[PDB]
């Protein structure tokens, strides 16, 4: 009547993730009600989709891109690659969300909020290059990729999305080592007509930078990135 | 067909734990649900209608 | 899309806004906040004093190893009392105290993953615990477990010959014989009077009295473990494992340095 | 039966056809993919660093017998860089390079017999792995599994005296006690971003540079393993499983030798 | 309310090929779609049907035989053993897969292809002989067993199935050792009648030699084959 | 290999294997004490067992 058992090879073996639970010491022990609390969420997805602030101009970084009166084609405004470890995203909400994943897909959301005068005037062209043929070195090339133009007035900011172009399901969300030339293309931002403005205002405005996750947006496998300090 | 496994027993770890999980992908793309949970901010009284309304300029 | 950011909310979109695309979703499940923390992670090394397993208990620290472990994810130590109780802190303590010392590793005791990525101000949840010796032979280990706010100093020794840490109806856990896996395992209940729990920062006191110094709130940890054992030369290490998770209102995480390098980032 | 095989197809027949026969069919299941890789097989011998159960880890080879291996039935290694990251490579190296030298044992990490029967130019599967100590005495291993393409330097020890190999949430495990079995098994999922693995070559690039190199596509394997533990003197053979196997177009296997002897072969 | 347990003699041992599986460690992983995938198989019987090049002349291997002007009745033009081990079958698929395996039954089929000019003639006597009384040494003798004449024109190949005869339900793949005067018989492939040809064409043609296994064939017992470098 | 192998060695284990493998003779049935023929038709003359008449 006491059963047979065989032992398994492994015997004795302690896994940090293994799907169960181990020996309760101290049950029957009722909790403080906490009933009356808001805020709560679930899902990492659920706050991914909040935008934060792109650093501009690392190490020195700003939250923000200058516009000037003056259209170079030859020149961007900003350039970023789309990999969630450009420097770039080092510090906004999804970058940091991110890190703890092995792979991410979906959209990814560029926010632009013009904080010039009102009395300004310009347009922009943004851009999303896929790989392949390296970056694009003017505006004219820019242009043959997926874009926007979005031009200054009443309504304060811009929603770009970088669309999910790919030949696998996914993509790896880290670099290991660094990712050249590659990654996954580049969001460019370009004058197409300069800031235009009258007599008593300034002649450059700043354009805040965020990004945040589209609906579209996923990760998956949590991992731990590499430990680091912040100083 | 299946490979080498011939216990009777339920497997004890669910599929979802002892398996990857298969899934598809339809050609024309999924709409993401809606909502990913019930967290939220919210904007309120975005618009009008109703005040001490219409002294208001046209 | 045109939209207008100072409304604090923002209408999120996919490519079909803007463009002539399809939304191209897929499910999963690893982003739930539960599923995420309801994996172990290690908070630091231990280790037992010379025949603790018959005598009074003592604090006291091996190499900053030490003899009680408060549970909490956040700081604790302070390598300058390392025969002191522990206590916790409100800051992590590099491994060396002047220019030329070196950040890793840490000399304070803490979940530093958990440090490192909870973009929440409070949580619930249960906590499963594992005592990893670091050896394979035998190896005993004795465990008194204390839930928060109680007495904890478990300096006298009652019963000639019984270690001090064996004493009462205390929960205590035992393992010790040559045919064990020398490692231990349990899960203790959420014991703090609050309701929730502060997950980086309190911004209160300890009394009404002001005796300024914010930080940490009172009771908000999930009890102290005291230990005594056979191996006062080997060091085993604590994890921690938070059982069903519950986080309330998000908050930024820890800052991560800006590349004064390349556009972008790695591994180590 | 008359034929013509220039259409690329050829009817299949029995005796039966041109003689007075009969059918001689008779069911057997060996001979499905799934159940013919679904057993263990060995990809080599690995070890284990003095003290890597309490400090950072660093790669490192015994007798060409390393710390951390790529999970993937292909060959690698590179005898030559025996103490540095194992990395996966397009040929196999014999025992000794040079005429005098002798081809078994190989000194690369594969799975031989994957390697000469795989008539399929892409597959999927779950695998099971198996680390086993050659040893009946106690033994101490400490295991860190990273999805492929993670992070895989686990270098920066972040806790005092606690290996750099058990840090974090990713998956760690532990076998050390007097009343083990010594040896370790588990299953890791797919984790490759691609939808099928490349079985034998993958006629592309690593960057859209074309700094020309075939042979592998990237993150076409099940991760990396690293290993830290208490018998660094003890060697221990992993071995691979194929869990429910699917394989993709037929092409062709390992040339076999013409026996310059007889009008047949045997054994070894 | 512990169970109570017999532990068994042989607690802690690991069978490379147990029936069963083993602790999951990361769950809940879903997998990149692989839906749009093409050719796949799921039986190795599945492909053992397709003719691969049998080897000639060996180690000089050449894919084909070459027929004459000429019948010697006393000549083979080629003569097989009947073993999964010939050495003649060493580089086919259906030997390659067969090496994996301890023991086959049913149909092997040999295909020739015939590859001279249209304007050339002939007739060949493709003959299996079981084992008992040694190898035939003339076409008469090979004309005494099992046997079929292929005559050239418009249609180019002929399949040739050698009939499974054993007393055994099965034979075993490989020989340990080498299998003297045995195995399992011969196929001998013999000139009935020359090839002819007219003026202006040449004398001698090459002959395709494949095999492949009938629908018939079974093979049972998964096992390695001695290890081997194929240099 | 693919071959079956079998290994316990541990600190805690038993010490002692126990398995059970099918019946892989080609043979039918197989000779218990004695088989009267040769193992070549070649009758070099040695008669006792039949061939892969073993587990």
């Amino acid at each position: 009547s006491p059963i047979p058992v065989t032992i398994r090879e492994h015997a004795g073996t302690w896994y940090s993730t293994l799907p169960d639970s181990t020996v309760p010491i101290y049950g029957k022990t009722p909790v403080a009600p906490a009933n009356y609390m808001v805020g709560e969420y679930k899902d990492f997805l659920e706050i991914a989709q909040i935008p934060t602030f792109i650093g501009n101009k690392v190490p020195n970084a700003v939250p923000y891109i200058e516009a000037s009166n003056t259209a170079v084609k030859t020149q961007p405004l900003a350039v970023y690659q789309v990999t969630l470890s450009c420097s770039c995203l080092a510090n906004t909400f999804l970058a940091a969300l991110s890190r703890n994943f092995a792979q991410y897909r979906g959209s990814l959301v560029y926010t632009f909020v013009f904080t010039g005068t009102a009395m300004m005037k310009g347009k922009f062209l943004i851009a999303y290059t896929p790989p392949g043929a390296g970056k694009p070195t003017s505006r004219d090339q820019a242009m043959q990729a997926t874009y926007a133009i979005w031009d200054l007035g009443l309504n304060s900011s811009y929603s770009f999305t970088v669309p999910f172009i790919s030949p696998t399901h996914f993509r790896m969300v880290g670099t290991d080592q660094a990712n050249i030339t590659n990654v996954d293309g580049w969001v460019t931002v370009w004058q197409l007509t300069p800031l235009t403005y009258p007599p008593g205002c300034p002649t450059s405005a700043k354009i805040l930078t965020m990004v945040s996750a589209g609906k579209d947006f996923s990760l998956k496998m949590p991992i731990s990135p590499a430990p680091w300090s912040p100083q | 067909s299946e490979g080498n496994e011939g216990v009777i027993i339920n497997n004890f770890y669910s599929n979802q734990y002892q398996n990857s999980i298969d899934l598809s992908a339809n050609a024309t793309g999924s709409d993401p649900p809606k909502t990913y949970g019930q967290f939220s901010n919210l904007l309120s009284g975005a618009v009008n209608a109703f005040s001490n309304m219409l002294p208001l300029l046209a | 899309g045109v939209e207008n950011a100072e409304k604090g909310v923002t209408e999120n979109t996919d490519a079909t806004a803007d463009f002539v695309a399809q939304p191209v979703y897929l499910p999963e499940n690893q982003t739930k906040v539960a599923f995420f923390y309801d994996r172990s992670s290690p908070i630091g090394a231990f280790a037992v004093k010379s025949g603790s397993l018959e005598s009074g208990f003592a604090p006291f620290s091996n190499k900053a190893c030490p003899n009680s472990v408060i549970l909490t994810p956040g700081p604790q130590f302070d390598p300058a009392y390392d025969q002191l109780r522990p206590q916790r802190l409100t800051e992590i303590w590099g491994n060396g105290n002047e220019e030329t010392s070196e950040v890793f590793p840490l000399k304070t005791k803490q979940d530093y993953s958990f440090c490192l990525f909870s973009p929440f101000v409070y949580y619930k949840c249960d906590l499963e615990v594992t005592l990893s010796p670091h050896t394979s032979g035998a190896h005993g280990l004795l465990v008194r477990w204390c839930p928060t706010g109680t007495p904890t100093k478990p300096t006298t020794q009652v019963l000639h010959e019984v270690s001090s840490l064996s004493e009462g109806r205390t929960p205590q856990v035992y393992s010790a014989g040559p045919g064990t896996s020398n490692q231990i395992s349990f899960v203790v209940p959420y014991n703090s009077p609050l309701s929730v729990l502060p997950a980086v920062w309190y911004n209160g006191h300890k009394r009404f009295d002001n005796t300024g110094d914010l930080g940490i709130a009172p009771n908000s940890d999930f009890g102290t473990l005291f230990f005594a054992g056979t191996k006062p030369d080997i060091k085993f290490t604590v994890y921690l494992r938070y059982k069903n998770m519950r986080v309330f209102c998000p908050r930024p995480t820890v800052f991560f340095p800006w590349p004064t390098s390349g556009d972008k980032i790695d591994m180590t």
